[PDB]
């Protein structure tokens, strides 16, 4: 298998609960805006604002109304960021961040208005990928998840909040870092099958 | 085998890159 | 916060029922039509027939076969017309419309095959944008409403109707104007917050 | 009306169950991978490993984990294959397929690991479409169901299978052949209108 | 008419391509 | 402030056109 590099650092994508909303927005520039604002063709602004959704309620609308500046997420060497630019705070779920503070990978984090929090760390990633082969085809296909980030807009969930999924909040994005899957697909073509049969059938 | 080969390069990719295979064979 | 030209004047979504369908169109060319037929690769034409829905049921089938020529969408200076193309009316909710001759916001008008309507006109709404920041930010925020225009195939809605809201209809498009929405952009990103405060637990 | 030459010879939409999943991949190159895997910036592979679904349950993960290399499909001329590139099978359902051999056309096809099967002929597709208009405009209409062609991955469905449909399957694909169906498109905007009236009311 | 131009068209086109109209159109 | 100037040359560029302010920007 050949490679080229992505033109695109990450994607983003946007939901309203468990309902996905709107175009994938793709990355080019190594800083970009998620905010809820309209401006519908700058590649460095993902505007929540001016995406449709008649399916929604009055919870949804009015905390769209507070996003606000909303996030900015910007890649320094191997090291992933965001920072909340919002008047709201935003909620981070990222296994490589909850890991790295030996956290359970679910562990939910909040991030203040004008904080920022490292959610990724490459080097802490090719250290995990190394040790995943050891494990199976399996361990290694599950690391996907170590380059997905989930982030809520105003409201939390887990343990110290109401909201105990990501899919009951009204306002939320998911980030797929594309070098980090390039090479874990580098390795997962190198990994063979999964050992447990699955029927035509059952 | 080129397992190894691929885990020693990402280590290194990856201490000032957030590239995949690709930006990293153009060194 | 600075500006490029949108590419697309503006995006158009299509909808069966309340479950969208395909792709975003993104219209380049200052004249357009969705119709009911199957060229995948025409910068000029949105062509629904092609789409895929294994979920979707009889009513939904039968009124796609009556598309036809669809509707026309143009723009000549800051105003947008759609004429309908199609032997079947077309139905259309544009508060901007409705607003200019004193309907009610949501009042669907009915064109009848071979005829046009003005849809929008950009002045009335700079007028609208500029009376709204004596408002607030909420009330600048809802104007994203004027920028969207949709539209049902062969089947109304609303008073005059056995079918009460667009998600009852069997075929129906979302059109998107980005030049006003970038107007909107300029403005919200200088209104400050809401004055209302979202908790992160509520 | 004028045509351009697609870009793309085909556009494939991956589903989990009943619910769309990733966006949809449209391939520019004459040969192509669908599989399991996670490179999320080659012209030449749909990589389904790194789509996520916050609502998918165990049963989707686990067929997920067994596409593998998944399934290789290319055109010769005016044919269209599918190889078996997995190490499980993949179950095909293409109304031309069918028709060529008399077959039922919602009859589903199983492909062994390592095997091949065409998919497509488009001579066989160019005479059906030439005696459709003599049936009418609906009987035309109708075509674009033998330029849509359905895939499941691991698990088969339909008579020989407890699944009946194909939106019983945890992981399958749905291919578009935008050739085919530009000139579908020739045929039909010469057809007229469908003979029964829809009201707007009923 | 134009509709039996088109279907003889695609019936040559098709023997051995899988492009549209326009493909056939530059031959 | 800068509303009442991006109003005013909003108001401008309306009268006949649908461009953004960046099309403006260049008159």
């Amino acid at each position: 298998v050949t490679y080229s590099e992505p033109a695109f650092w990450c994607s983003i994508a946007y939901y309203e609960l468990n309902q996905r909303v709107g175009e994938t927005f793709h990355a080019s520039q190594p800083s970009l805006t998620v905010d809820g604002f309209t401006d519908p063709s700058n590649s460095e602004r993902f505007c929540l604002g001016l995406l449709s959704n008649v399916n929604r309620n009055a919870t949804v609308e009015m905390t769209r109304r507070h996003i606000g500046r909303g996030v900015r997420l910007y890649y320094i060497g191997g090291e992933v960021f965001a920072e909340c630019l919002s008047d709201s705070a935003i909620f981070v779920q990222s296994p490589n961040c909850n890991q790295r503070y030996g956290w359970h990978p679910a562990t939910v984090c909040k991030i203040p208005p004008g904080c920022n929090l490292k959610i990724f760390n490459n080097q802490e990633f090719a250290a995990l990928l190394a040790q995943s082969v050891n494990q199976g085809f399996e361990a290694v296909y599950q690391l996907t998840r170590m380059c997905t980030i989930r982030m809520s807009f105003v409201k939390g969930w887990g343990a110290e909040y109401r909201r105990q999924t990501v899919t009951s909040t009204p306002c939320w994005i998911e980030l797929h870092l594309n070098g980090p899957l390039q090479w874990l697909d580098k390795v997962l073509t190198q990994m063979g099958s999964p050992s447990v049969r699955c029927s035509s059938m059952s | 085998p080129g397992l190894q080969k691929t885990l020693e390069q990402f280590h290194l990719s990856s201490m000032s890159s957030l590239g995949g295979p690709a930006a990293f064979s153009a060194r």
